[PDB]
């Protein structure tokens, strides 16, 4: 048996806002995630610069579902 | 030659509380955040100074962004 993929399909697609700071690798985000700790943690080590760096904002996702 | 003495507290009792917030997050990196603002007196310095110590951490693993 067999059972094919899926695609979300959430009407909102990816979307992300990054604001530097210009102090000490300061930056604000705001995301359409499910997961803004994650989303802080790989910033941070994208960047080389501690976790307290990076702020994560999330209001609401135009749709998720895991994706 | 002229001396001074000068009283210590608000003279309202009620001003006379203060909040802290703090996270650590999962790099061991800490975020505080306190009621204070900084105008130049170094009262984030002194935060950060004191966090360091109470912690036993060196201060560069601490952090202050904004009130
Ligand atoms: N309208 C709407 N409803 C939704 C979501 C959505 O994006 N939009 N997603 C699902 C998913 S998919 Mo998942 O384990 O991250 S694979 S769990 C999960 C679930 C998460 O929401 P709680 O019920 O825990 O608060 O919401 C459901 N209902
Ligand atoms: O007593 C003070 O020094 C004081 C200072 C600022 C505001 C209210 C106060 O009572």
């Amino acid at each position: 048996l067999y059972i094919g993929g899926q695609d979300h399909f959430y009407l909102e697609t990816h979307c992300t806002i990054a604001i530097p700071k210009g102090e000490e690798g300061e930056m604000e985000l705001f995301v359409s995630t499910q997961n803004a700790m994650k989303t802080q943690s790989f910033v941070a080590k994208m960047l080389g610069v501690p976790v307290n760096r990076i702020l994560v904002r999330v209001k609401r996702m135009g749709g998720g579902f895991g994706g | 030659i002229i001396p001074t003495k000068f009283g210590i507290s608000f003279t309202v009792p009620f001003l006379n509380q203060a909040g802290a917030l703090i996270h650590v997050y999962t790099d061991g990196s800490v975020l505080v955040s306190h009621g204070g603002t900084e105008m130049g007196q170094g009262l984030h310095t002194k935060m950060v100074q004191v966090a360091s110590k109470a912690l036993k951490i060196p201060i560069s693993k601490i952090y202050i962004s904004e009130t």
